[PDB]
């Protein structure tokens, strides 16, 4: 009655997008990988239920779930856009999940490969307790 | 950049 809790987890959502030797039969200029992860190579997945990576349509089934680490998509594309993350948690009162808008951006070819690494600090004011176990590790 | 799809 008299404590109160929050807890704090790291996230790191990033990509790399690099123009192929050569295209694709479609004309597909780079192959990408974008990622969720903890910092320092920390397992998130004690607290992440699945990630939901939301392509965009000109892809083949565009919901890419990975329910296991590592929580990444590998593709290759012609052009940039905004991918939504969703962020999936081992718990069950709201929130359950969190999302990010991730910008998807490539350079072009002659431009350095793109390597991004983005940041987001999630807080949890006073989870439950088997939540709270969780996001300890 | 490239170009962007929406």
């Amino acid at each position: 009655m008299a404590s109160s809790c929050a807890v704090q987890v790291k996230l790191e959502l990033g990509h790399r997008a690099q123009v192929r030797k050569k295209p694709t039969v479609e004309g597909f200029t780079h192959d990408w990988m974008v990622f969720v992860r903890g910092p320092e190579h920390s397992n998130i997945q004690h607290f992440v239920e699945k990630v939901v990576f939301h392509l965009h349509e000109s892809f083949p089934r565009p919901k890419r779930v990975c329910k296991d680490p590592p929580y990444k998509v590998e593709e290759s594309g012609w052009a940039g856009f905004i991918l939504p993350i969703e962020v999936y948690f081992k718990n069950k009162e709201e929130p359950r999940k969190v999302r990010f808008d991730y910008d998807l951006f490539l350079h072009l070819e002659g431009h350095p490969p793109v390597n991004h690494l983005r940041c987001e600090k999630l807080t949890f004011n006073n989870p439950t307790e088997d939540f709270r176990r969780k996001l300890l590790k | 950049q490239t170009a962007r799809k929406s």
